[PDB]
């Protein structure tokens, strides 16, 4: 995010109607995967070549993958699989793509899978650290995990509270965390998806279990990295924490007015944590970058 | 025949840490000794699907 740049755009010819993201992901190459309006479309970065899906046809609100990059054709073909799923449908009738070869050919995946299944689809996850497909599954105010694979396969995790909807974070290692997080509440899971705990606070040496919605904070954002979290509440609040095995700990960082309405955080090491916001130039269309 | 759990800040046993150990891969271990004996008896990895507690 150094230097200016022109804010992304579509090029108006394939017209998608609206220009919402609803997800973006990180095929592995030049290539970057963005649901727009509920279609599949691919962007080259050093291009500027938009190519629309083809695979995916009824619409879908998020694409779900796993990547890695280790010097090998073992990652690639890792990086290769992909799901396409609207996030929120109902179990029955609602259809699941999946990619073999990268994002370029997705394929509808047949129900018979999962009949023994009825209720909204939270996501629906491949998880390579587990060698698993882990789908989540809320049937009622709770949600769950169940695992399509033989060993546990149709086992359920235990079930954790899941009123609204959820965002879920993969860490990069394929350690098997995972960071579930909307404006009122973030869980994490230290193993896969099976036991889905609260974060603990720090105050005073004191911890406790913090429900972000009993303290009436509402969070504008969260940086997940390897082995760390952060979350920046919209009350000019950050809050950094060591996501590790025995839970989570969360310590509230000294007071600072960092929130704007633009802001963002992310980790741009292990250790340093970035906070951003775009600021807009009349006169020469490409916006500045403050950064702290 | 014994039954055992992981004792914690939580006296009652626990379902979550017997998962997080099993999800680790980590079961406990017995050690027997005597003036003249060592012997090791290890607790068989289950799932904690039911198991509330090592057996
Ligand atoms: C799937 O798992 C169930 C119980 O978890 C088992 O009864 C069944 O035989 C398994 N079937 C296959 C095809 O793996
Ligand atoms: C195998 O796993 C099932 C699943 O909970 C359990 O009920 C059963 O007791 C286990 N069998 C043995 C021999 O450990």
């Amino acid at each position: 995010f150094e230097s200016s740049l022109l804010p992304l755009t579509v090029p108006k010819s394939l017209a998608v109607g609206v220009p919402s993201i609803t997800s973006a992901h990180f095929v592995s190459g030049s290539l970057v995967l963005f649901v727009i309006s509920g279609k599949g479309y691919s962007y080259d970065y050093y291009e500027n070549t938009w190519r629309k899906l083809e695979g995916i046809s009824e619409p879908v609100s998020h694409i779900s993958g796993d990547v890695c990059c280790f010097k090998g054709s073992f990652c690639l073909e890792l990086s290769n699989n992909l799901f396409a799923y609207l996030r929120g449908g109902q179990i029955p009738g609602t259809n699941i793509y999946f990619s073999d070869n990268g994002g370029f050919s997705f394929q509808l995946m047949n129900t018979d899978k999962l009949s023994h299944l009825t209720g909204t689809l939270g996501g629906i996850f491949h998880l390579h650290s587990m060698s698993q497909v882990g789908v989540l599954m809320v049937e009622n105010n709770l949600g769950t995990f169940h695992y399509m694979e033989y060993p546990l396969n149709h086992s359920m995790g235990i079930a954790f509270s899941y009123k609204n909807l959820l965002e879920v974070i993969m860490k990069p290692y394929q350690r098997g965390f995972m960071v579930l997080w909307n404006q009122k509440s973030i869980l994490v899971s230290s193993n896969s998806g099976q036991i889905v705990e609260h974060v603990r606070l720090i105050d005073q040496k004191i911890f406790t279990d913090l429900d972000v919605e009993h303290a009436n904070i509402n969070i504008y954002s969260v940086a997940s990295n390897a082995y760390e979290l952060a979350f920046l509440v919209a009350e000019d609040h950050l809050y950094y924490g060591s996501q590790s095995y025995m839970g989570t700990y969360v310590i509230k960082l000294p007071h600072q007015p960092l929130w704007s309405t633009h802001t963002s955080i992310y980790f741009e090491d292990i250790g340093i944590l970035q906070v951003l916001t775009p600021v807009a130039d009349p006169h020469f269309a490409a916006y500045d970058f403050d950064k702290c | 025949k014994v039954r055992c759990f992981f004792r914690n800040e939580n006296q009652s046993p626990s379902k979550e840490i017997l998962g997080l150990f099993t999800s680790g891969g980590l079961a406990p271990n017995m050690i027997i000794t005597n003036s003249t004996f060592y012997g090791g008896y290890y607790f068989k990895l289950t799932p904690f699907s039911n198991r509330l507690e090592w057996l």
